């Protein structure tokens, strides 16, 4: 689902920008 | 009908069986004075030019005397026959093919085809053996600016299609072969048809020859003994000479088959070579003629533009032509000593073995019978007989012919390894075979496992059996051990709760005994055995042992390749290419190896119990370091990748993920973060002291996914080059492996989402195998599209900045990284990179 | 020690060196040829041979004698007394040349002194019998104003110029009631057809070949017909079966011993050793004679012992102390292994640097004329075409058809019969 996919890469973005 | 004009010698020469005598099959008395007769007509001429007691001393007589009055004489009488004859054939050999390679002299405007039927049905079509592409390239009609480059090109393309050499890969077993010579005469069996190689792994040499002629293979002759009643001296004497006698027999019997062989065999190979000769002139006489008539289609403006030296093309092609020559050379010279060696010595052999048997009991009952007139001395002179008929005679061809031309070529057959294979089995058509060309008798029994990738299963039941009879006329091991034995296992791991029984209870897996002696190959939990047998029943062995403590074995459950070899003095064990142990055999006596093979699970094993193997030889001389790396990177090879135990790989199948450089580490899907981190495998938690080893069958399920059905499907599996997904299952769905778009450092975690399509991530990796060495690693390249050059990443682990300041912490993520893309191209590849990855399907061979 | 007489073919008939002889297969009808002798024993009559042809075989027609010759046809060679002198001469040349070295003056030795026995099978152990055509051709003696007279000479060998084809040089025995004396142990007179200057082609670059190394060959043949060990025994014959295979005459180990070189490794050693045990047991059969022979119920003049003692000689059987013959095996064998397998074509090219086929089998190519073999520019006695002093000894260029352009002519190919199979659809 598109939700999902929008709250995961934003958890991702936070994982790279550690 | 078209009328084909062709000299007599051209024809191939066969003689005929009447032209050999069977005086060998006649009876032999042997006597106390009895000789071996041998005629040399290899003369020293200068023992002539200096022989005076030649040249006569006695004076002629006058020529002078009364008439003739008797004219009776016969006189001879010559006739003429017509100087052409007329046969009426609709055959397609090698004078029809070579004739459709030819023009006529008022023709100049031709153009090739491969279609040998159009080509003799118009006159400006010529046949060419060559491929599709060269005989496009060499029909294309080309502006004048391009001309001299597709002169260039065409003749460069003519001088590779000459020089082509190979086969579809080393895995056949064939030395050399010139894979275009079936299209080009169309000689033997329809040759031209369906695919050369193929069938030439298949039937060997046979399948070029225009015909198989019938051999003279006569039953010596029984010797005839003389008694010397009360003569001890002359008696000793007899048996002597009917010992030198027997060698005789065997060295006319060999020369008959080379006289054979040189008349009705060479002969015809010989007629092949001059036509590949012709053929490949014909094609070269085609390729300048289509190059005048388009350089002369230019006007002279354009003519003036364009720079070719027409000497300068012949040259190159004559060159490309003497270079295609040696090597059709060496191809069927090689072809004729393997019909020689394979195909009709060994059949002389047999007939001379029979009379070996024959006359050592007529020797052994002559001595009874003169046991009185021998007292003592009898039974050393009936080991005398059984000794001296137990070593048998080897051909040496140099025996029977000078010519430097035929004693070099038989040295060439015999300086290559792949001559050496006595035994090859090869999976074909549901069946094992053997494919050495010596006709072994393989019978596999409904118990065994086969498929198509060479693999077969030998299990607990009683019907998993494989039985090979070997051809008992095959001569190896003259007086000391000189073979070896190859194949590749799988051996599965131990079963932890079975561990005792797996360590202490070894079980047959291939036995050649005959008469109690002979060797064979076992198996000891982690231990691989060689043992030789002697006639004494002395017994040596040789063994590979792997470790069972190891975190991650090489070996457990994995295929890898063994060699066995033995000399005089040692017993040898290769593991993938490398010696691993070594065992002094010089207290070996006679080995008798030619028994019958028996592949089977044989000893107090598990019902379960089973071992998989492929690619089983036995050569007749002991291989080199070398020679054994080879044939371990030959048989290594394919287009497929391969998993963790060395089986194709997949796609649609669900695989763990490993690490090369990472070795005791696996994925997990980060709790409530779409990224992967990096966890230490479990390892073995009972307290057996002969295991340890990591667990293999966790962190993520991944499953590979074709990206497109675009091109021809056919198979689900997995080759380099290939453009896939790489996704896993999380709880009930399938999940995705994707780098974002904007990737600015040098490392970066992956991104594992749902199957999602978004602009701002890749999700298509490219799968690699960049290693040179056999390797069951691959590697997974991120490119910007399928078309792109460019590169974006390799998928790998890397430590990544996690928290703290005073002291950082650091944390290993499943990540893409471009620093891996500069390391892979470096020399030697490095097997240990983290960017080196094998997948694990379960595995019956594997539980933990 | 062999001399080579000299002569003109208009030189007078003498009675002596030069004879009017009525040569066997003319079968005593009084046809008188002018023979010139080249040697002792060994005549020259340069002239057509005739005997079995058609005096129309002498044309190409559109048929062939030999399928494996490219065969040439001239019927006026040597048609005229000039051209039968130039026949001549050539042949004096010839046979100097290969007196030259002493590989080939043993040859000539040899098949000199090879006399046929006084007889063959027919004739009685006790006797010699003389009157036989494979021993004696008569001459006619007819001097100025006194009357013609016939007398009888014993022969070696007769060599007649070509019959119809000019390259197709041969080596003939004689039958006498379907017997030969010349495969039997006896020996008897040996004719020879030959060309000198219509020689062969082939390549190992395209050569010819040294007229004095063709004559050599057929001069083996001569020797072991005059020892009569000319062999029959099992011959290489083709399987003839199917459309693809070659069809070609028997060939007798003979040949291939007589070639030389390796090509003997299809003679198998069963049949090498048959071959050896029939001429032993032929030889065997003449040293009987010997010790049995009384008388010569032909000739009064015959010596009986120093014909004994000449065929003693010959085939080198042993005396002992009250004059009984024997054969030494080992005298035997020597003698076999020279005869058969010390003269072939391969060791007498080697030893005279003459460049020769590779095999008995290499190809026939097409013949080539030899502009003038008495010629010392192009042609000597002691090197042949492959003169140092014209730059020709190095790699048998004197032999090579690019090189040597000027030694040879080329043969329109409208003379030559060639065999050719025609392979047809339907
Ligand atoms: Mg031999």
């Amino acid at each position: 689902q598109e939700d999902m996919f929008a709250k995961l890469k934003e958890k991702l973005f936070n994982e790279i920008n550690k | 009908g078209i009328c084909i004009d062709v000299d007599n010698e051209d024809l191939f020469f066969i003689a005929d069986k009447n032209s050999f005598s069977d005086d060998l099959s006649k009876n032999e008395r042997i006597e106390y004075n009895t000789q071996s007769n041998y005629i040399e007509n290899d003369f020293p001429i200068n023992e002539l030019i200096l022989d005076t007691d030649l040249i006569s001393k006695i004076e002629l007589p006058s020529e002078n005397t009364e008439s003739l009055t008797d004219f009776n004489v016969d006189v001879p009488v010559y006739e003429k026959q017509p100087a052409i004859k007329k046969i009426f054939t609709d055959e397609n050999t090698i004078f029809q093919y070579l004739y459709s390679q030819t023009f006529p002299l008022d023709i100049r405007d031709i153009s090739l085809t491969s279609s040998f039927d159009d080509a003799l049905l118009f006159s400006n079509k010529v046949y060419s053996f060559f491929s599709m592409d060269y005989i496009k390239t060499a029909n294309k009609v080309v502006e004048a600016g391009l001309f001299a480059g597709w002169v260039k090109q065409i003749v460069n393309d003519f001088v590779i299609e000459a020089n082509k050499s190979n086969t579809m890969d080393k895995i056949a077993d064939i030395s050399l072969i010139v894979p275009y010579i079936g299209l080009a005469l169309n000689v033997g069996n329809e040759t031209a048809k369906g695919n050369f190689e193929n069938a030439f792994e298949i039937a060997g040499a046979s399948i070029l020859l225009e015909f198989i002629p019938e051999l003279l293979i006569p039953v010596v002759g029984a010797f005839l003994l003389e008694s010397y009643i009360d003569n001890k001296n002359k008696i000793i004497k007899t048996i002597d000479n009917a010992l030198t006698k027997r060698n005789e027999k065997w060295s006319d019997m060999y020369g008959l088959i080379v006289a054979q062989w040189l008349s009705t065999v060479n002969t015809q190979f010989y007629t092949i070579k001059e036509g590949m000769y012709k053929a490949l002139n014909y094609q070269a006489q085609a390729l300048e003629e289509i190059i005048k008539y388009r350089y002369n289609i230019y006007s002279e403006k354009e003519k003036s533009n364009i720079n070719i030296d027409f000497n300068d093309i012949n040259s190159k092609l004559n060159e490309g032509i003497n270079q295609a020559i040696d090597n059709i050379n060496n191809f069927i010279n090689g072809c004729s000593v393997s019909y020689l060696m394979k195909k009709m010595i060994p059949l002389a052999v047999e007939k001379l073995l029979d009379f070996d048997n024959t006359l050592k009991k007529n020797l052994l009952n002559y001595i009874d019978e003169n046991k009185l007139y021998l007292i003592g001395s009898a039974e050393y002179e009936k080991s005398k007989v059984n000794k001296y008929l137990k070593t048998i005679m080897p051909f040496d061809l140099s025996i029977y012919t000078n010519d430097t031309i035929l004693i070099e070529m038989f040295n060439k057959y015999n300086s290559e390894i792949l001559n050496n294979i006595i035994l090859n089995l090869r999976y074909k058509d549901n069946n094992l075979i053997d494919l050495s060309g010596y006709g072994a008798k393989v019978e596999v029994y409904d118990g065994v496992e086969l498929n198509d990738k060479n693999q077969f299963k030998l299990t607990s039941s009683a019907n998993s059996k494989i039985r090979v009879t070997q051809n008992q006329n095959i001569i190896f091991n003259s007086v000391f051990l000189d073979f070896s034995v190859s194949f590749w296992i799988r051996i599965p791991k131990y079963k932890n709760d079975g561990i005792q029984n797996y360590i202490h209870n070894e079980y047959t897996i291939i036995n050649c005994m005959k008469n109690n002696s002979g060797w064979k190959i076992s198996i000891r939990g982690n231990r691989i055995i060689w043992t030789l047998i002697d006639i004494n029943g002395k017994t040596k062995s040789v063994f590979f042992e792997y470790n069972i403590r190891e975190d991650i074995s090489e070996y457990i459950n994995r295929w890898f390749f063994v060699t066995i070899t033995n000399n005089l003095n040692n017993a040898k064990i290769y593991i993938n290419g490398k010696l691993e142990s070594n065992t002094d055999i010089k207290d070996i006596r006679e080995v008798i190896a030619n028994g019958e093979i028996i592949f089977k699970l044989d000893g107090d094993i598990d019902r379960t119990q089973f071992i998989w193997m492929k690619y089983f030889s036995i050569f007749n001389t002991e291989l080199s370091q070398s020679n054994i790396e080879e044939r371990y990177k030959i048989q290594s090879y394919s287009e497929y990748l391969k998993d963790f135990w060395g089986n194709p790989l997949m796609y649609n199948k669900e695989y763990y993920m490993f690490n090369a450089g990472n070795k005791n580490s696996y994925i997990k899907l980060k709790k409530d973060s779409p990224v992967g981190e990096i966890l230490t495998r479990s390892k073995y938690n009972q307290n057996s002291k002969y295991i340890n080893y990591r667990d293999l069958y966790i962190g993520e399920k991944f499953i590979i996914r074709r990206k497109s059905n675009s091109q021809s499907i056919n198979d689900d599996i997995v080759r380099k080059e290939d453009y896939i997904y790489l996704d896993f299952f999380n709880l009930n769905q399938e999940w995705r492996v994707y780098t974002y778009k904007y990737f600015k450092k040098e490392e970066m975690k992956l991104f594992l989402a749902p199957i999602y399509d978004s602009d701002e991530f890749y999700n298509t990796i490219q799968i690699k195998e960049y290693d040179e060495q056999p390797t069951y690693s691959c590697q997974l390249l991120f490119k910007k599209d399928e078309e792109s050059t460019d590169e974006i990443g390799l998928i790998g682990i890397h430590r990544f900045y996690e928290s703290g300041i005073v002291f950082e912490e650091y944390k290993d993520y499943f990540c893409i990284s471009k620093w891996y893309l500069k390391e892979v191209k470096r020399k030697p590849y490095n097997l240990k990179l983290g960017c080196n990855w094998q997948f694990i399907p379960k595995d019956e061979g594997w539980t933990e």
